[PDB]
């Protein structure tokens, strides 16, 4: 019986460390990859938006 | 998905249903004990729409549904709705059809026999389960917590049972069953939030208050002192975000609701509270039993997860108990989730295989058999 | 039709450059949130692994 | 991340100190 | 001129539609940033305010 | 950047455990 | 003009303002809780013309005014318009001045606390009343009807309260505050009269509909049968003459409106009706209480004056209630104005003269004092 | 004149007969 309790602590603490790591790392990987990716998407969209604004001004003159 | 005929295990309360399979140490899914039904006339054509929604469906579509709970004060009053809950609970999420697997359902020790008889009948005649067992919730809590001895407080949404068990034996003369529960605490909060200018009267509103309680409320180690400051200053207030972007700010009501557990008079209940209920069960047991029950106040069921409750219950019993004696509460983080886990433990014990009612004995005797076989 | 189309060319293009701008002004301010809410929370969680090393 | 590390370390230390303290108290109290 | 104005109005209408979609997506992303940020900052303020004894 | 509550109490509760553990061994040896 | 410092008594609701002095058996005057304002630009010079009109002035000049009611389903929000209503009530009707008389105001038991605090603040700070007392409408409803035990069914313009009282004690856990009232019936009737080809959307139109309802409506003992004949024949129709000479003929709308009290779904409300709330407020009380509450369901407020309402509720409660036991509705002629009478009874009791907040205690504590001094 | 005489006589008789009937029923029902 008390071995059940020990097994529970063994899995919970192995899980705790796996989880402190997975909780943090899954977010740091997904989250930093996401902002890095979307920081670039945001910049590329802003660049394209500026280019289209310029393109629209050029057509207006045409 | 399963490679053995493991029993399926559910703890069906007046609040929520916890479910998973025998042999695990945790439920795999939780559903509210809710079946929802539309209260409006359809105008558009071809938008689907069910006659009723179950569990999480009932809450997700709740904007126009009235939401009913099939279980009240520990028993099933509406079993047609429980059949939909069980199909969803056992087959849609756990992916196991009971037809090929035994099922364990739970009850309080004094739970009306009619409820254990219907639980047995339904799983055998509607789900064709090969075997059944209806378990005592107190037994299950003690297994999960690693105890054979203690007072089990199953203080959930329906009823507080309060049963002493010693060396695996029931001590029924010392049971202090009390009609004081989490559903009443919610009703009280709805009324005191009404006093603050936020009336809640519809299903959507009722579900909001239950959400406010679960996220903001606590019992407090010392209620009257906590109230003296909370009722006097904004420094103990906490806000909650309502579904439409509006907010509610709550002060002493934050703990006055949970306090009804210790002061039942707040809801018109004739009771001195859950700590005297616990104490009297210890008091009524034999003198060489009492020492082990004072050292083992066991926490299961809902409300056991309010801040200050584990420390408050040990303090309140200590205050009633004789000096010299050590009063201890069994209240680990895995507190309350002990009843589902025990269902898994019991279902899978080798010493409990003979306790399963098979769908042999069941048809020869009928559902009244559960009263003769489960305990 | 040309005046309406030209007016609409202007309004639609205006809406396009208005939205490209509100979007940039959205996204740019949004990326700030995007880059700092996750980095603050991320570094908070990073720090938590270490904050909790006691 | 809510303090998951703490939630479990908290349970570990409260339980371990309470058990150690219960032992300290009994070890002397037994006389 | 009309076909060109209609091209511009429709170009821009198609483009504004895409931009409107970008806003709808952007706002959902924004909400995710705010909601996750809020959830993280608050789950920690509360986790640390209640989990003070270790 | 530890939160003081967690750093200070994790160490103090850890110490209550260690001190209590040693007290249990000591007192048990005496008793 | 009074020769004694008798308390002033006034029920300032979402509908009517009832007022008189303590010791009488009726309000001396009753008028609507209305402050009106011009919605047009003036063109003639030297025409007088107020910025705002009060009570009967607001209705008399309503052709160019928008009319507002300061009390919203039982609570005061527009305290500035209510100061004008009180000043008019006291000085232009009763010919009294609160400065020389203690004043009693009343609210429902689950009315937000803000109402009692604001009423207390204004009477002490703008009218300089020597004392104040905010009474419970349920208390006053039973005093007027002659009961210490019963259910207060106060179904008026603002909110239906549904509270059981036993031997002078509240049984608050059984209060069923319901968002179903005479105010909703006026708006619902405007919508079903629109269905008949007579649209009503403006203030003048709302006041016309409130008059149609008050003069033509009833509920009937059997709704479906009354509906079947009203929907089939002119023999159940009744005409109404509008202020501008138009005539509207009304059929089953005459009762379909009022029927919302028993079928709240007609206005989109999630409710089983006033008879079920009465029933459940009793069923939640102990069995030694229920025997007295079922025999004493007591009407107060408007809508209780509709033909078939006491018989309709008694029939439904009786149908839901157990046999042997007797179920009865008390519905005295002192209807709709009985809470005022109860105010007179309370204000004049010798046992009540120690319940007043004086204008000493008030300034030392501020208006929040009402929350501790009245009940 | 609306039937004022009746409105009150109606209340008087309904109440008096209901009370008398309640008494008749109890007088026998008490056994
Ligand atoms: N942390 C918590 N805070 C406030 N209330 C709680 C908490 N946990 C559970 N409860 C309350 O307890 C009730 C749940 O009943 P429960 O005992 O868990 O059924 P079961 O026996 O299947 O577990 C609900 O009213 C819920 O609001
Ligand atoms: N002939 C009538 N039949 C039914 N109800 C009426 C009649 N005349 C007036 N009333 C209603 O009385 C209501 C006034 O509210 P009231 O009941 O006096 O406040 P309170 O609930 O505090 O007692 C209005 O909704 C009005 O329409």
């Amino acid at each position: 019986f008390d071995d059940i309790h020990r097994k529970r602590m063994e899995k919970d603490l192995n899980e705790l460390q796996a989880l402190i790591e997975a909780h943090f790392e899954n977010r740091k990987k997904e989250e930093e990859e996401l902002v890095s990716l979307k920081d670039r998407i945001e910049r590329r969209r802003a660049e394209r938006a500026e280019q289209q604004r310029i393109r629209n001004e050029r057509e207006k003159e045409r | 998905d399963e490679d053995e005929t493991t029993a399926l295990v559910c703890d069906n309360g007046s609040g929520l249903v916890k479910a998973g399979f025998a042999g695990d140490d945790a439920p795999r899914a939780v559903f509210p004990s809710i079946v929802g039904r539309p209260r409006h006339q359809g105008v558009m054509v071809g938008m689907g729409q069910k006659d009723s929604y179950v569990g999480d469906e009932a809450q997700s579509k709740r904007g126009i549904l009235t939401l009913k709970y099939p279980i009240e004060h520990g028993i099933i009053t509406n079993w047609d709705d429980m059949e939909k809950i069980w199909h969803h609970t056992f087959y849609n999420e756990l992916r196991v059809a009971p037809e090929e697997h035994p099922t364990l359902l739970t009850e309080a020790p004094l739970n009306p026999k009619a409820n254990r008889e219907k639980m047995t009948q339904i799983m055998f005649e509607t789900f064709n389960v090969p075997a059944m067992y209806v378990a005592i919730q107190a037994v299950l809590s003690l297994y999960a917590s690693g105890r054979t001895t203690g007072i089990v407080l199953d203080s959930g949404d329906g009823v507080t049972h309060n049963v002493p068990i010693y060396e695996g034996y029931a001590l029924p003369h010392a049971i202090m069953r009390l009609d004081l529960a989490g559903r009443d605490l919610t009703d009280y909060l709805m009324k005191i939030l009404t006093e603050r200018g936020y009336s809640f009267v519809t299903t959507a509103e009722r579900e909001i208050v239950r959400d406010i309680k679960e996220k903001l409320c606590y019992v407090a180690l010392d209620f009257e002192n906590e109230m003296a400051t909370a009722a006097s200053s904004s420094s103990l207030e906490k806000s909650y975000e309502l579904p439409d972007g509006q907010v509610i700010t709550i002060g002493n009501e934050r703990f006055r609701c949970p306090e009804t557990l210790f002061q039942p008079s707040f809801i018109g209940m004739e009771s001195a509270g859950i700590h005297e209920t616990t104490y009297n069960s210890i008091m009524k047991c034999d003198i060489d039993i009492r020492k082990d029950l004072y050292a083992n106040n066991v926490m299961s069921g809902g409300t056991t997860m309010y801040p200050g409750i584990a420390d408050r219950m040990q303090k309140e019993i200590t205050a009633l108990a004789p000096s010299t004696m050590k009063i201890k509460i069994i209240a680990p983080p895995e507190r309350k989730y002990s009843v589902w886990i025990g269902g898994s433990i019991l279902a899978s014990l080798s010493t409990f295989q003979q306790m399963w009612i098979t769908k042999q004995e069941y048809d020869e005797a009928g559902p009244s058999i559960v009263h003769r076989k489960c305990f | 039709k040309l005046k309406e189309a030209e007016t609409r060319a202007e309004f639609a293009e205006r809406s396009v450059t208005k939205l490209e701008k509100s979007i940039d002004d959205l996204e740019d301010e949004l990326y700030a949130q995007k880059l700092k809410y996750k980095a603050i929370s991320e570094e908070l969680d990073h720090a938590l692994n270490d904050m909790t090393s006691i | 991340a809510s303090m998951d590390a703490i939630k479990k370390k908290m349970q570990m230390l409260k339980l371990d100190k309470e058990n150690a303290l219960d032992r300290a108290e009994q070890a002397e109290a037994d006389k």
